[PDB]
RNA sequence: UUUGCU
RNA sequence: AGAGAAAUCAAG
């Protein structure tokens, strides 16, 4: 570790790059998820109350509680109802331009919004066929109930989807016929399935001794998650306290450039949220949102529609997976919840068949955006006179002062406040730099004037499999975007195009003697394009140009070749020509 | 989607990558090397592309200045560009008014 | 009552006596909507002279007697109601301006004058893209811009869409039903209206403590960690064979050897190695697919799941408790050291030949003399040979995955040197899999040359003695499961070359800045904190070892290192602020040692990561 | 399923 | 046997 400790020419600012093993194989989940699921689901009620008191908590249906049940020691679970109604007045108050945009976001661009969109989402579990399947397929066979069960036909529109299932809930009985099988659900089966969250290993995930899982919600309210996340990333991306998911350049640049007259204390606090996840309550996200759009003049039905999801959210039934393991000396058996006994068997209550019941706690990579605004609101206020970027998880303050002690009470009273919405700075992970001037924040490392930009995963430096001429120009866009973005420098961009030249040339029989070499040789077809071998023609400066026209320019390519690869006539066949290397793959 | 990703080296490796629309052009056996196959789209050989650059019926010159038209105009503005040292470190309303009172 | 700033003086004070505003609801944002259509045609009408008089003449707040006579002279006529705000002389065609919130719902309506729509974001209809010209369509969106602009600095959103496209009307609603369905798990309403006095209380928080010292990470005590990487690393050696395919320099192997088992490791029987030279023949007499054989059932674990399920099954008199796992505890292991010295050891040949780019600007010339630098610093080193054996072994075996197949498979590692002499690795033979699903850990038998053999450092490699042409090598055999998913991302195992290019290209670059003078041929003094008898190295010699370290930690990821690496950033930056004579504060009750410590268990390069920054200082004056 | 990335 | 880490593969 001494060796990425640099005191002569660099800094270990410098050196944080070298911190990064993200050149080897990401951590695989494996196994049963229950574990992971189940304890997610639990720490939300044992934070509750300072003295963990699960029973207790399983009965409370809206997680607000006085300031005196806030534990300023360790997580709190819970939120203050008149502190989130101040701290949203505080912030509609200090961000109204951003609040109007929001307003003409709902005006002009919600009614115009179209539920094809919805088919771009993850992996949903079909509540008819009982089974995850690809977002489109489970659009498609949600909508065809939905015109089964109207008997009429839904808009193009997404508030008209979530019109018709809000109609569609209204029915005693729906039925799906589907070739051939007649589906029956009940009005309660169907708020089941609705309600119901489907959890999965976060595969791939970097920097975490442990796996944690993830939620996804029914096609059937995923519209209504979609309206609420595009009117967060509207009111979020107008807002200079937010890191996400706009480009953080600016956003830390700006910071760090700031400066004071040498008089004033000025610090830097870099922090992460233990647990944010599984403290946020629903509640006060919906009431959040709620104030905004009443201070906004908005109408009822709008604020009908953006409290919907956070609802039903609150009355979720998550899935517990395959089971707890349990041994038998040797053996090995997955075993649901409740059937011997456990360290959870505090929530054996609430188990609802192969799901379990929880009102408090979230799960990750559901309302993203709309926490990150929750954890913007509660800065507002009159004491924090300093600068803030949040996204997500990571955090990061500058607090510029006049003395020592006016800067630690800024500091505790930022972490009180996040206590107050329900957010929890993670004490371990939290520390505050003085004077101001080093810093980390969302993988960007900050030293006085200098933001090395390190990526969170290096870029896979191979063809995409698509073909040639496409694969090449994506990698060369790849490189490019880390080279502008920060990510590679002048140096490690040409070494970054070297190694992934040298995999696009492999990847397709071109490098040593293959069948593609041995037919090219024996009937003496020169190499004039990468992919068939020929030399490299892009360079540092020419990432964004075509290899078929930058050829041509520099007179590799000749009219007869031209003529005979971009034939249209070809019997093969992104800012590529389409020429005859542009082929497809058979399966 | 990963999957094409990790796929495309095997993919290339297979007998008959290439899927392709059936032509007489193409010949079926070209100098030891059997290009096509006749089983339906049919499917060739990763050779028959580098094949057709070297063999193959030449389409208009004019076609090709226009496919290539819109990538040669950013290359030749990037090899006309010329880079410097490198450093280390009313009116229109009074018409209108003016026309409406004559 | 004022005129907006983006609006003309003129046009407002004509606009002031051209309608009742005061008697229309919104009077000032119907008059500020009418402003802009006028600024709008005047846009368009701008400096457009046909056959020497105006090109666009414009109707809109003019006399009646004055459009009509107008008309007439071009022998049209319109009525009062559809009057057309333009008329184009050169196109000879009426045009009535229209401002639309969304730009699809327009329509051509009447037949009488053709509908210039735009939305208020600057966007015109497709049809307007047409006959209004470029400047004009570019004057027109920023004067729309900035119309926006002060509709939004204002909060006169919601009446300037009121005037321009309508009145929005109910577009959803929830029943009696599906309320009671939402009003189940929370003590509010739909629009939840809690009833209380917004104020945020003042809570007793606790004092934040200062860092004095940087903390210490805990060294874990056990037996000394095992080699558990995939393939051997700086323990790498080849056979050099003649020039000549794979199945050329496999057979000339099989021909010349007598592989006698030298250590046999409970582990993987020596028996196994029946299973290897009957691959070894196989793939020599072409097919590199080989039938199965009595000894492949101990190789692969060929039907040995039911075996322990059995096993279990038939001892298995209890009662079921809580599926409890432990990691066992080991300590850092003096091999890594050692590892680390041998890595770095000089070669003969340049063990990475790529490409280079095609020099055009004097950036691109600078890059690639930085890259080339780069690779002769680090190309000729023990680490880069064993990355180009990791790349070629993953490859091989990797190409061989997509498929179901119940035959044993050989992947055999060859790299050619520049001359065409081939170097055999090894060997990896693929068991029978019939993987289903993507991370499934297809079971392999992998056979490596290997310069020295330590018993402690692989307790569960069997290794013989192989003979070829006189010379003796040692040939270590270990059965291991490998999931596909890192399989594939070795097979690109060269991306460890751009960290430790990264940090050779920032400092030869900072001294570039600092000289104001690219001098490639640059290796200052790096000062680190070493044993003690050294203060610092050249900055070739820091590249070569970070070069090592980063390929053992790629080689050594696994949860534990992604831990510690990500928890360790934080100790970093505070060490380094620490020698800046900066201040670390705390909150109350914080360790992010124990963040750290939480991911020392077993890996021994993190083990010997935690004792590099033990050796460090901890204290700054 | 035939095998050549320093 | 083995890979591995909180529990899966070692066929179905
Ligand atoms: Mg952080």
């Amino acid at each position: 570790m001494n060796l990425f400790t640099p005191r002569s020419e660099i800094n270990p600012t410098t050196t944080q790059e070298l911190l990064y093993a993200y050149t080897g194989p990401a951590p695989v989940a494996y196994g049963t998820r229950t574990r992971a699921v189940l304890e997610n689901i639990i720490r939300p009620y044992q934070y509750f109350y300072k003295e963990p008191n699960v029973q207790r908590a399983l009965d409370i249906k809206t997680g607000c509680k006085e300031p005196e049940d806030i534990n300023v020691e360790g997580p709190s679970s819970g939120f203050h109802t008149a502190s989130v109604l101040k701290l949203a007045d505080n912030f509609f108050r200090k961000y109204r331009p951003a609040m109007e945009k929001l307003k003409y976001w709902i005006l002009v661009k919600l009614p115009k919004l179209k539920y094809a969109e919805l088919s771009k989402g993850r992996q949903t579990y079909s509540f008819i066929h009982k089974r995850n399947l690809p977002a489109p397929i489970a659009l498609e066979e949600t909508v065809e109930f939905l015109e089964q069960n109207l008997r009429r036909k839904i808009g193009p529109t997404l508030l008209s989807y979530c019109q018709a299932i809000a109609d569609v809930m209204e029915l005693d009985e729906t039925t799906y016929e589907g070739a051939t099988y007649t589906i029956k659900f009940s009005r309660e089966e169907l708020w089941d399935q609705m309600r119901t969250l489907n959890t999965m290993w976060k595969h791939l995930e970097r920097g975490r001794l442990n796996r944690r899982t993830i939620a996804t919600p029914s096609m059937l309210i995923r519209g209504f998650v979609k309206i609420v996340e595009d009117a967060a990333k509207e009111i979020l991306e107008n807002v200079p306290t937010s890191g996400v998911p706009v480009g953080g350049e600016e956003k830390l640049a700006k910071l760090a450039s700031k400066q004071t007259f040498h008089t004033a204390v000025t610090g830097e606090l870099s922090g992460d949220q233990e647990k944010f996840n599984e403290c946020l309550d629903p509640d006060a996200m919906r009431l959040m949102w709620t104030v905004f759009l009443r201070k906004l003049g908005c109408p009822d039905w709008i604020m009908e529609l953006f409290n919907i999801p956070f609802m039903v959210f609150k009355s979720k039934l998550a899935d517990m997976g395959e089971g707890l393991v349990y041994t038998k000396g040797k053996l090995t058996d997955r075993k649901p919840l409740g059937e011997m006994p456990s360290e959870f068997d505090d929530l054996v209550r609430n188990v609802v068949g192969n799901s379990i019941s929880c009102r408090l706690g979230m799960f990750m990579g559901m309302y993203n955006l709309t926490s990150t605004l929750l954890a913007l609101i509660s800065i507002e206020r009159e004491e924090l006179t300093g600068s803030h970027v949040e996204s997500s998880d990571d955090f990061i303050h500058f607090f510029n002062c006049k003395t020592h002690e006016e800067m630690f009470k800024q500091a505790e009273t930022l972490r009180l406040t996040l206590k107050l919405v329900g957010i929890n700075m993670s004490p371990s992970k939290c520390i505050l730099i003085s004077p101001a001037g080093i810093g980390e924040f969302n993988s960007k490392f900050h030293h006085r004037d200098f933001v090395g930009n390190v990526a969170t995963e290096l870029p896979a430096l191979v063809p995409n499999g698509t073909n040639p001429m496409t694969d090449l120009a994506m990698g060369l866009n790849v490189i490019k975007h880390s080279v502008n973005t920060g990510q590679m420098n002048l140096c490690t961009g040409a070494l970054a195009m070297r190694i992934f030249n040298h995999a696009y040339k492999y990847a397709y029989m071109a490098l040593g003697v293959t069948r593609r070499t041995r037919f090219m040789e024996e009937n003496a077809i020169t190499p004039l394009l990468t992919n068939q071998g020929a030399s490299p023609v892009h360079s540092f400066s020419t990432m964004h140009l075509d290899e078929v026209a930058l050829r041509r320019h520099l007179g590799l390519l000749d009219e007869e070749t031209l003529r005979r690869i971009l034939n249209p006539n070809n019997p093969v066949t992104d800012y590529s020509v389409p020429s005859c290397f542009k082929y497809t793959l058979s399966r | 989607d990963h999957a094409p990703q990790m796929r495309l080296v095997y993919s290339v490796r297979k007998p008959w990558p290439i899927s392709m629309t059936p032509s007489k052009e193409i010949p079926l056996v070209f100098n030891g090397t059997k290009l096509k196959d006749t089983i339906l789209r049919t499917r060739a050989n990763i050779v028959v592309p580098d094949y057709w650059s070297k063999y193959g019926s030449q389409t208009s010159l004019e076609v090709v200045n226009a496919i290539l038209y819109a990538e040669d105009l950013k290359v030749q503005r990037f090899f006309s560009t010329e880079w410097g040292e490198i450093r280390y470190g009313t009116d229109n309303i009074k018409a209108t008014i003016d026309s409406q009172r004559d | 009552t004022d005129r907006p700033d983006h609006i003309d003086s003129r046009v407002w004070e004509l606009s002031e006596t051209q309608e009742d505003w005061i008697t229309q609801v919104h009077g000032h944002v119907r008059r500020v909507v009418e402003c802009w259509k006028y600024t709008i045609c005047c846009l368009i009408s701008n400096m457009h002279t046909h056959r020497g008089a105006p090109q666009y003449d414009v109707f809109k707040w003019q006399d009646r007697s004055t459009i009509e006579w107008i008309c007439s002279k071009k022998k049209v006529q319109y009525p009062e109601r559809d009057t057309p705000d333009l008329y184009d002389n050169e196109r000879a065609v009426a045009y009535k301006v229209l401002l639309v919130s969304d730009l699809s719902d327009h329509s051509p309506t009447s037949g009488i004058y053709h509908d210039l729509a735009f939305n208020l974001e600057g966007e015109a209809e497709e049809s307007c893209a047409l006959v209004l010209r470029g400047s004009q369509l570019q004057d027109i969106k920023g004067f729309l811009c900035r119309a926006l602009e002060w509709v939004v600095s204002n909060n006169l959103t919601q009446e300037v869409v009121e005037t321009i496209s309508g009145e929005a009307k109910l577009q959803f609603s929830v029943g009696t039903t599906f309320r009671t369905l939402l009003k189940r798990d929370t003590d509010w309403d739909v629009i939840p209206t809690p009833r209380v006095e917004p104020n945020v209380p003042r809570i007793e928080g606790r004092r934040w403590t200062q860092m004095k010292k940087l903390p210490l990470l805990k060294e874990k005590e056990g037996p000394p960690s095992p080699w558990r990487a995939l393939l051997l690393g700086a323990d790498s050696e080849y056979i050099v064979c003649p020039p000549g395919t794979d199945q050329e320099a496999i057979s000339w192997i099989h021909s010349q050897s007598e592989i006698e088992c030298i250590r046999e490791s409970k582990s993987t029987p020596a028996s196994v190695i029946t299973c290897l030279t009957s691959s070894l023949q196989s793939f020599a007499e072409g097919n590199p697919v080989r039938s199965r054989i009595h000894e492949d059932i101990i190789a692969f674990g060929i039907n040995k799941k039911q075996e322990k399920k059995q096993s279990a099954s038939s001892s298995a008199s209890g009662e079921w408790k809580r599926a409890e796992y432990q990691v066992e505890e080991m300590s850092l292991p003096p091999w890594v050291e050692e590892e680390m010295v041998l890595l770095r050891s000089d070669q003969e040949d340049n063990w990475i030949e790529l490409e280079k780019n095609a020099i055009y600007t004097e950036v691109d010339g600078v890059a690639e003399g930085l890259v080339d630098k780069y690779i002769e610093i680090v190309g000729r080193t023990k680490v880069a040979s064993v990355i180009e054996k990791w790349q070629i072994a993953a490859t091989r075996t990797f190409s061989q995955l997509h498929t179901d197949r119940s035959r044993i498979t050989a992947c055999p590692i060859i790299t050619r040197d520049p001359s065409g002499n081939c170097q055999f690795w090894g060997m990896v033979l693929l068991g029978p899999h019939h993987v289903k699903r993507d991370t499934d850990n297809a079971p392999l038998l992998i056979a490596e040359i290997m310069g020295e053999d330590t018993e402690e450092k692989y307790p569960k490699h069997s290794v013989f003695s192989l003979k070829v042409e006189g010379k003796q090598f040692l040939l270590s055999l270990k059965i291991t499961s490998f999931s596909r998913n890192k399989l594939y991302t070795f097979s690109n195992i060269r991306r460890v070359l751009i960290q430790p290019a990264s940090i050779y290209s920032q400092v030869v670059l900072s001294r570039a800045a600092e000289n104001n003078s690219l001098n490639l041929e640059v290796n200052p003094e790096i000062q680190l904190y070493l044993e003690g008898a050294q203060r610092g190295m050249t900055l070739y010699q820091w590249v070569r070892m970070i070069l090592c370290l980063e390929f053992l930690m790629a080689i050594y990821n696994n949860p534990q290192m992604e831990g510690f690496l990500a928890n360790m950033r934080r100790l970093h930056m505070s060490r380094h602020a620490m020698m800046e004579r900066r201040q670390v504060f705390l909150p109350f009750g914080s360790r992010p040692e124990d963040k750290v410590n939480e991911c020392i268990i077993n890996n021994p390069i993190v083990a010997y990561l935690a004792k590099g920054w033990n050796s460090m200082p901890n204290v700054y004056y």
